[PDB]
């Protein structure tokens, strides 16, 4: 094939990018807040449909390395195409220059993939938007980036993407303070959980939280831990 | 809006694009009549030459594709030379890889496949010509095979082409009913040229002079075209019939 | 009937015709007059080459290009498109010359170009040529003269013509072949090519023109294609004046 | 009047995608650049769309090499490809000639890149499906002409400007550059001029988390001014208009 | 050039694949053909059709041998059958006669020609083939078996079926006349009887092309004395032989 | 149809295109003069913020 | 109408329209005037800035040590063809040790523009070059039309208001051919030629770009204060 | 020396009456060092057996290659492969590596399930379909073995008398080979059961 | 022009969305019903043919049950022709992972590979989708029995019980009311026949319109045995459950 499927618009755009942005909104919702020493990406997980497994059904947040986690919102099918490249580039980094990836670098590469599919003949661009997070190796500053279909990436102190991202981000302007992150890791879990129960609702059976602490600690919380934070917050409120 | 503009099917199961080729064939107004003699095959055809300024020797619709295979072309003359080139070429190739001269049967099926592929593309125009391949085979004797733009072909006891060919089909059919023998019989090829010319003079309701005929005969191990000088010796031979 | 049928060319129209290629005969219709007189011993090409401005350099533009050493090729219609068709047959001819070491026959060469123009009509992706050529020359089998229509059609000829003045030309070449239906001289035929360019200049009598003449002849040129120049070209010019008087 | 090509005309004679491409430089966010006799100043409105944005690690100034710097405006994903090529290009010349590439010669390479859309034809291998829609202000310093500032378009044409703005605030910006500029201005008075014109077309507040300055001097090479110096300089503009 | 790399079979909006639907119209325009599966043979049958009587039927073919153990007969377009018979012989040699040294089982070969179907229901610059084939055969482990390969690219195993313009009426006749013991000779009487009600034009042993996949004939083997191999199981019936069984109605 | 557009029936084609920044500014002022607006309104900033309108 | 979308579609008027469209790129372009004598060729181009802060865009590209070309169309299109001419001028010096004939170089140029206009997914090149040079049969002036068509003239123009320039050349036609050896006079005859293609833009030491080639002068581009004697 | 003669091993296959038996020795070492005595050279695909000796890397790549094929055959066809098409399978895959070969020798032993008919065949190098209903020998000590098989063998032995015959022929032959000796396994393949026996062969 | 006849199968709509993947799913709702239930001691796979005829051989048909490898069989619902291709790919890939790692391929690996293949066609190439829906029954040591559904979008989701094909809404609701966590294959055999009985469009459900297979660990020596039941055992087990 060789025909353009991305073409210039008489306005100033490409219609496939605006369209792709519309695609991220019709997806499920992932939230990002970083603490003083943690990233937390939590995601809304479906359960309209029932008899769905929990062990074998893939999660919304897929560990690339031992220190770089990626979450995605938009088409759940497409997602796996951006991640397959992203994992192999991380092993190539280890090979050719040594040291594992820096979060800034992986975000720039992932951006370059979506960038390319906005301008190469015979592709549409990805309808999928990432929160790519993690730690730099031998450092402990939390890093939280979000890249989007344009092929543009932005760093964010806290961010949210997917359905009702404007509604959630409004919440986060009013409770997360740029100057003083949540004082500990635990305060940071209560913030991501506090945000989700606005839009997601319908029990703690939908809320997923992955927490990363520096020095290669990836833990994904159990349904019991989630219930516990939702309950506290419901009651206090 | 696009189903009769590339060779895809229609709501009917027909391919109109393929069909328009069949409506291009008969726009040249050149007739052909071809009969299988006893040990020869004779094909006679018109040779319309409109203007004075054409050099008449060059105007032809009998193409030599082998020693044993001639090919007679009804339909436009660009499509004629491209079907003719592809034929000569394939004849050479067969000789090359299988070590005997090509039998007609096989050239008939070979140009048929190329026709078939041309209506299963989207970037190839089916060649709008009906070619009739006349031969004398050493295993299957004198034959006539007629291919067409779609990619169907069948053998023939005789066949005709052109826009007045409905008429010609009628004369030949009566002839083989009454007699009850599938091929015309007469030993000498010269006289099958005579019988053949009478049947074109009866059918079209027109006489023919030497510049209006161009005659090809495949006999054994050779195909020749009669010079227009030699065709008159045949036109005289109809005057004693 | 359906709408379409003029946006490509590997469509056929519902009547089995083309479009582009039928449209392509009208591209050729705006072209310069160009005639060919087949004499017994060779060919004489002559072409009206318009002086469209007073700022052109006289006798330094040509539309008669030689292919190999013995086939003149002369075209009308789209002039850039026309050089490309001659260019293809210089590659084809050169390939023939290496493989068999004889100058490509006129019937062989006719066959080689013919296919080429026909090939561009078989795709939807290549534009059909909008030129008609008159070409011929002298080879070992005698002289031959061909006109190749934009349709990828060509035939033998005793006189052929193309461009705007094709109406007057075709009519004036019937007369010359009824003066000499037993053949005519190649020296002589220079002068007749002159006479039938000036009578055909009457569709185009608005402007002024340079006559360019060439010949490939067996008995004056030894069967090699050369240009008609010097005194001989000025005799033909003076001939044409006296006729049109 | 028509547009059902990919690389087609236009009764006017311009390429058609290119015409649209230039009108997406009206959706940039400003890059302004004054070249004087002592150096070239580049400033940019950085933009924050939210205050939960980290806006000090988003930057739209990038170093090509020591002595050529660039400021980019329009869509920045497009700019990702071209700036890489530029980095590559500068490096190749230091490889092949062990020489610091000219600014002009650098610009000229990147314009040849902007026209390379199509379905695969010519001598230049098409692989883009649509042209770029980002404009560059190639700043730099060569030892042949001194300090130079070029404006590279996604057309494929490049002009050396003494001052130019690009972005959404172009019209209102270059109307001012016209009046206020003269032949010679000293470098810290150029930096204040960048902050004055950036302030008139500003849609925010002028402060250091949404304006970035950068210079190019021969002696210091390309330096992007820290927030400490950008903050100070901002404060000396609100002071200097305050004596007027 | 080629720029046609986009499929011309596309999803239609209320569902279905429009080209494959259309192509099945083109199947039901053509001749009528049928197959009856016995316990020791399969019979296949078709009607010849010409432009005029001036065509010969002697050089015409509509039932072809793909391997000596597996024959095919179509109803639909003449052109598409002609190339697809040749591609069938080709993959049958290239992918089981060079690899496992022998002719492929009937299940396997059917599966390969359905994949030939499939790659013209897809890819660019191509439309679906416009035939539906019965590919009847005999293998050593699934017995006698009759299949129907279609424009969709599916296959169905059958025990008797019909395709072509008289398909609707044919199979009802065949539903009621089927039985769970038939001999091959008894199979023939069904197939001829049915094909006589779908012809209305002339009926002869020269205009019905009939083929049996009976049991082995060493007179078509070509040679004798390797007892390991056993001659063509496929055997097209000559005009003389068919004519007796016509009188036998 | 081509016949209508040739001059002598439509002598002059008069081309209407989306405005530029100054253009967009005048139209805003022409709407806004009948509205209650404070003096703090700088229309230059919000015309810039509306593009290809 | 629907005939204007691609480069393959004729056209009921015998045309193809897209090549027609690309010929309007030359018209909206700026003027360059060529005139030649029997010994020196002159390209007199008027350079064009955008704004006051802007530079002027080079209109004369020295193509070789005896060839120079000047654009009057698309700037990106001119860059492609100029490389192609340099390439074939350098391939002639390397292989046959031959200065590339001017008459031959119009035919090489010719076919590069035809083969993208016959092809699908290509376009015509919307730039006309005036190509001067001094070879073995003397001075030559070629006009390359974006149609592919090459013509050889004693003086021509292309641009906007160009017709007014052809006229200055048309009057002064029998004069300038006869002045030889005196490049001063040809240059002046070409400055006055391009001045009747003005309409309140004038000519200065940053508008006028002259380049000559002579029998006795290899390719020289004068600019700056070296076009300050020749206003 | 040459590729086969580095790693050695033998495989012997001998028919009985309505049964066949394939056997090999367990040695796998290089040059003078014998490394291991737990590598069996006999592999099986359904009810068909293939042992293979020579070049060690090619022993295992052909093991894996064959396994890929017959899994594809068994899924499509819906049966295990018969021995007669197995011969042909080995042959074909050798021959597409004609230029640079596998320096192996596959030996096929099976029971045709249709007729109950014991079936044996040999191969060495690039191809050569060695039809026999007698015996097959392969590996480096093809001299030792060929001789033994011819002398002992009587047509139509019971599968117990076959077990004795083959064990003797393998024994005296393995230990007059310098590239053999270190165990031996003998698979007696009746069409009802497949019994695997390790023998008491002396060490080297 | 070629561009003239291009579908553009693979752009978005204004909704953000892929017409041709949506339509593909439309046509699979026509196709045959297939249900899979993962018991805690097996997986029962059962699918009802979309066509039936009494002349149709239905005794050795297996046009809905296809084995990918020794431990993973799938049920098919959609464009059977498209499925035959990817079944034969799958079989190549499953055998491949065993060749190179000498280890039984996990259910997760084969299922994700097949998904991404579908995914390639909606992403690029300008080609129509492969409209196939697979239910994968598979065993691995690691996660026991694993159950999975894949769509033409090339997305995979785990299940414990699921239904694709015609009458999806109806089948799904029924499974849920009955399903317990403590079920063995016997309860599963009964439920699979039973949901199919409620979605059926025949006046009574019969064995000749049922295809049926299980994978049980209750086969000897603690091994997984794939059994595709013969139609005469299906008819037997149909008398047991008292459906007929």
């Amino acid at each position: 094939y060789d025909r353009a499927l991305s073409i210039f618009s008489p306005d100033g755009h490409i219609f496939q990018v605006e369209y792709a942005l519309e695609a991220v909104k019709r997806g499920t919702c992932a939230v990002g807040v970083k603490g003083k020493n943690c990233v937390v990406l939590g995601c809304e997980r479906r359960s309209t449909l029932k008899l769905q497994d929990t062990r074998i059904t893939p999660s919304k947040v897929s560990k690339i390395d031992s220190h770089v986690v990626l979450s995605f919102s938009g088409l759940n099918a497409d997602s796996r195409i951006l991640i397959e490249k992203a994992r192999v580039e991380a092993q190539s980094h280890r090979l050719t220059l040594e040291d594992p990836v820096t979060v800034e670098y992986l975000t720039r590469y992932v951006a370059g993939v979506q960038q390319r599919y906005t301008q190469s003949g015979g592709v549409r661009p990805f309808g999928v938007s990432t929160l790519i997070a993690g730690f730099d190796p031998r450092d402990d500053e939390p890093k939280l980036y979000q890249t989007e279909p344009s092929g543009i990436y932005s760093s964010w102190s806290a961010q949210t993407i997917g359905r009702n991202s404007k509604t959630v981000r409004e919440f986060l302007e009013k409770n997360y303070d740029r100057k003083e992150p949540p004082a500990t890791v635990e305060e940071c879990v209560k913030l991501t959980v506090r945000s989700l129960l606005e839009v997601v609702q319908t029990g703690a059976k939908n809320i997923e939280i992955t927490v990363v602490k520096p020095d290669s600690d990836i833990v994904a919380l159990s349904s019991e831990e989630i219930n516990q934070y939702v309950t506290q917050i419901e009651q206090e409120k | 809006g696009y189903d009769r503009h590339i060779t895809i099917f229609s709501p009917e199961g027909r391919l109109y694009q393929v069909e328009y080729a069949f409506k291009a064939t008969n726009q040249t107004n050149i007739n052909s009549l071809a009969v299988r003699g006893k040990d020869c095959t004779v094909v006679i055809s018109q040779k319309k030459v409109p203007d004075k300024l054409l050099d008449p020797t060059t105007v032809s619709y009998i193409f030599c594709i082998s020693r044993t295979i001639g090919m007679v072309v009804n339909g436009p003359i660009p499509d004629a030379r491209n079907a003719a080139l592809r034929a000569k070429a394939e004849a050479a190739e067969f000789r090359y890889k299988y070590g005997y001269d090509m039998p007609c049967d096989v050239l008939a099926k070979r140009m048929a496949n190329l026709s078939q592929i041309y209506t299963q593309r989207a970037y190839m125009r089916p060649l709008g010509v009906i070619l009739t391949f006349v031969s004398v085979d050493e295993e299957l004797g004198p034959s006539i095979y007629k291919t067409d733009p779609a990619g169907y072909y069948v053998g023939y006891k005789a066949t005709a082409t052109g826009p007045k060919q409905q008429e010609i089909t009628t004369n030949l059919e009566n002839h083989f009913k009454k007699s009850k023998i599938d091929h015309i019989n007469e030993e000498s090829w010269e006289k099958v040229v005579e019988f053949a010319i009478t049947h074109m003079i009866d059918a079209l309701g027109t006489e023919f002079s030497k510049n209006d005929l161009e005659v090809g005969v495949a006999t054994k191990d050779k195909f020749f075209t009669l010079s227009a000088e030699n065709i008159e010796e045949r036109l005289v031979a109809i005057a004693e019939q | 009937i359906g709408t379409g049928y003029d946006l490509s060319n590997s469509v056929f129209s519902p009547d089995g015709r083309n479009f582009q290629v039928e449209y392509a005969v009208k591209a050729v219709e705006n072209g310069t007059t160009s005639i060919g007189i087949k004499c017994n011993d060779g060919v004489v090409f002559a072409v009206e080459k318009l002086i469209t401005s007073k700022l052109l350099v006289p006798q330094k533009n040509v539309k008669i290009q030689v292919v190999d050493r013995h086939i003149g090729c002369v075209y009308s219609g789209l002039i850039p498109d026309g050089r490309h068709l001659v260019n293809r047959g210089r590659e084809e001819a050169a390939s023939f010359k290496k493989l068999y070491k004889t100058p490509i026959p006129i019937p062989a060469f006719a066959d080689r170009l013919g296919q080429y123009v026909q090939a561009h009509t078989l795709y939807n992706s290549v534009r059909p040529f909008g030129v008609s050529t008159i070409f011929g020359g002298v080879d070992k089998n005698g002289a031959h003269l061909y006109m190749l229509e934009p349709s990828g059609s060509y035939w033998g000829y005793k006189g052929a013509a193309t461009g705007k003045g094709r109406q007057s030309a075709k009519a004036e070449l019937e007369k010359l072949v009824d003066h000499h239906p037993e053949g005519l001289s190649a020296r002589e035929a220079v002068k007749q090519a002159a006479k039938i360019i000036y009578l055909a200049h009457e569709d185009n009598k608005e402007k002024d023109f340079e006559l360019e003449i060439s010949w490939c002849s067996l008995s004056e040129t030894n069967g090699l294609h050369k240009f008609v120049k010097g005194d001989l070209l000025q005799e033909a010019i003076d001939f044409a004046q006296k006729e049109i008087n | 009047e028509y547009d059902r090509g990919v690389s087609t005309f236009s009764p006017e004679g311009r390429l058609f995608q290119v015409e649209y491409s230039l009108e997406a430089i009206k959706l940039g966010s400003t890059a302004i650049g004054i070249a004087t006799k002592e150096g070239v100043v580049l400033g940019v409105e950085k933009r924050a769309t939210s205050p939960l944005l980290e806006s000090d690690s988003i930057e739209k100034i990038v170093e090509i090499d020591r002595h050529i710097g660039c400021a980019m405006s329009g869509l920045t994903a497009d700019a990702r490809s071209m700036i890489e090529h530029a980095r590559t290009a500068a490096v190749t010349h230091n490889l092949y000639y062990d020489e610091d590439i000219n600014v002009e010669s650098l610009t000229q390479s990147v314009c040849d890149l902007a026209l390379r859309f199509g379905e695969g034809a010519s001598g230049e291998e098409r692989l883009m499906s649509r042209p770029f829609g980002v404009a560059l202000l190639i700043a730099g310093h060569d030892a042949d002409d001194g300090y130079q500032l070029f404006h590279a378009e996604p057309s494929g044409t490049f002009y050396r400007y003494n001052a130019k703005a690009i972005g959404s605030g172009s019209e209102g910006a270059q109307a001012e550059l016209l009046n206020e500029w003269h032949s010679s201005l000293t470098l810290k008075e150029a930096e204040l001029l960048v902050l004055k014109i950036l302030k008139q077309v500003m849609e925010e507040k002028l402060d250091e988390n949404n304006a970035q300055l950068s210079c190019i001097t021969k002696q210091d090479g390309f330096k992007i001014y820290d927030n400490e110096k950008t903050a100070e300089l901002i404060k000396e503009l609100k002071e200097k208009e305050a004596a007027e | 050039t080629d720029r046609y790399s986009f499929s011309l079979t596309t999803f239609s909006p209320s569902g279905k694949l429009g080209q494959i639907d259309y192509a099945l119209t083109a199947v039901k325009q053509g001749v009528t053909s049928l197959g009856i599966k016995a316990t020791n043979g399969v019979v296949i049958a078709t009607e010849k059709k010409s432009s005029s009587p001036l065509a010969m039927s002697e050089t015409l073919s509509k039932v072809s041998l793909l391997t000596p153990d597996i024959g095919a007969v179509y109803s639909g377009m003449g052109p598409d059958y002609r190339v697809l018979v040749d591609k069938s012989r080709k993959v049958a040699h290239t992918s089981y006669k060079r690899i496992y040294g022998e002719y492929p089982p009937t299940k396997l070969l059917v599966s390969e020609v359905a994949k030939i179907m499939q790659e013209a229901t897809q890819s660019g610059g191509v439309r679906p083939f416009g035939v539906s084939l019965l590919i009847a055969g005999h293998d050593e482990f699934n017995g006698f078996s009759l299949y129907q390969v279609d424009p969709s690219g599916s296959y169905f195993p059958w025990k008797a079926t019909a395709i072509g313009k008289g398909s609707v009426a044919a199979k009802t006749f065949l539903e009621k006349r089927w039985n769970d013991e038939l001999e091959l000779e008894d199979a023939i009487h069904i197939a001829l009887l049915t094909l006589k009600e779908s012809v209305e034009g002339e009926f002869n042993g020269d205009t019905i092309e009939l083929a049996i996949i009976g049991d082995e004939n060493p007179d078509l083997l070509g040679y004798t004395g390797i007892p390991t191999d056993k001659g063509p199981r496929f055997r097209k019936l000559t005009s003389q032989e068919i004519n007796d069984r016509l009188e036998a109605l | 149809d081509p016949a209508l557009l040739r001059p002598g029936r439509i002598d002059r084609k008069v081309e209407f295109s989306l405005p530029d920044l100054e253009g967009r500014a005048n139209i805003f002022r022409i709407h806004s003069k009948s509205m209650s607006v404070e003096r703090g309104i700088r229309w230059e900033l919000i015309s810039r913020l509306c593009p290809n309108s | 109408n629907n005939y204007d979308g691609d480069t393959v579609t004729f056209s009921p008027t015998g045309r193809l329209f897209q090549v027609e469209y690309a010929l309007e790129a030359i018209k909206q372009g700026s003027v360059t005037v060529g005139l030649r004598s029997n010994t020196h060729a002159v390209l007199v181009a008027l350079k064009r800035n955008a704004d006051e802060l802007s530079s002027y865009q080079k209109k004369i590209i020295k193509c070789d040590e005896h060839m120079g070309l000047s654009l009057a169309g698309l700037a990106p299109d001119a860059r492609v063809l100029s490389n192609y001419l340099r390439q074939q001028c350098n391939y002639s010096s390397l292989v046959f040790n031959r200065k590339l004939a001017v008459e031959r170089a119009g035919h090489l140029l010719c076919d590069k523009a035809q083969k993208n206009t016959q092809s699908y997914g290509g376009r015509p090149y919307g730039v006309g070059l005036l190509i001067i040079g001094y070879d073995k049969s003397g001075a030559h002036l070629l006009e390359f039309q974006p149609s592919g068509n090459v013509t050889e003239l004693y003086g021509t123009a292309i641009g906007a208001r160009s017709q007014g320039a052809k006229t200055y050349l048309e009057r002064t036609l029998d004069t300038f051919i006869k002045i030889d050896g005196n490049p001063d006079e040809l240059i002046k005859a070409g400055v006055e030629a391009i001045s009747q293609s003005l309409r309140d833009e004038s000519l200065t030491v940053d508008n006028l770009s002259i380049a000559i080639v002579g029998k006795d002068t290899p390719f020289t581009i004068y600019d700056g204060e070296a076009v300050a004697k020749y206003i | 020396s040459d590729p086969s003669s580095i790693n050695g091993g033998i495989v012997v296959a001998m028919t009985g009456k309505d049964c066949v038996a394939i056997a090999c020795d367990l040695r796998l070492g290089s040059q003078s060092l014998g490394v291991s005595n737990k590598f069996e050279k006999i592999f099986h695909y359904g009810h068909v057996f293939l042992g293979i000796t020579g070049l060690a890397t090619d022993v295992t790549t052909l093991n894996e290659m064959f396994r890929y094929k017959t899994n594809l055959y068994k899924l499509k066809e819906e049966r295990a492969i018969e021995p007669e098409t197995f011969t042909q399978l080995v042959s074909s895959s050798l021959y597409e590596r004609r230029f640079g070969p596998y320096f192996v020798g596959p030996v096929v032993a099976g029971i045709n399930s249709k007729s109950g008919k014991p079936f044996i065949a040999g191969f060495d190098l690039i191809g050569c379909i060695d039809e026999a209903k007698d015996f097959i020998v392969s590996g480096t000590a093809s001299d030792q073995l060929f001789g033994m098989c011819e002398s002992l063998y009587e047509p139509n032995l019971e599968p117990e008398d076959l077990f004795e015959t083959i064990s003797q022929a393998l024994l005296n032959a393995a230990d007059r080979d310098a590239l053999s000796g270190w165990g031996a396994v003998v698979y007696i393949i009746k069409k009802d059961e497949v019994v695997k026996r390790y023998l008491k062969m002396r060490q080297d | 022009g070629s561009r003239r006849y291009d579908s553009r199968t693979t752009i978005f709509s204004p909704e953000g969305r892929l017409y041709q993947v949506e339509y593909a799913l439309e046509s699979i709702s026509h196709a045959g019903t297939a249900i899979g239930i993962m018991a805690s001691d097996g997986i029962v796979l059962a699918a009802e043919r979309k066509v039936t005829s009494t002349l149709l051989e239905q005794d050795t048909s297996t046009e809905k049950l296809y084995k990918l490898n020794d431990k993973i069989a799938v049920a098919v619902a959609g464009l059977t022709a498209d499925a035959e291709i990817l079944i034969n790919t799958a079989r190549i890939h499953a055998q491949n992972y065993l060749k190179t790692y000498n280890e039984d391929i996990p259910v997760e690996i084969l299922v994700r590979r097949l998904s991404d293949i579908k995914q390639g066609y909606t992403q690029h190439g300008g080609l129509r989708p492969f409209g196939v829906s697979f239910i994968y029954a598979g065993y691995d040591d690691r996660y026991g029995y694993q159950l999975y559904t894949s769509n033409p979008s090339g997305n995979y989701t785990g299940w414990k019980a699921i239904s694709v094909g015609a009458n999806t809404s109806a089948a799904q609701t029924l499974l849920q009311m009955d399903y317990k966590d403590d079920m063995k294959v016997d309860d599963a055999i009964e439920l699979a026949l039973k949901t199919l009985s409620k979605t059926t469009d025949s006046s009574a459900l019969t064995y000749d319109r049922l295809e049926f297979a299980t994978i049980r660990k209750g086969a000897n020596d603690g091994e997984v045995y794939q059994k595709i039941f013969k139609p005469q055992e299906i008819k037997d087990i149909l008398v047991k459950t008292g459906i007929t």
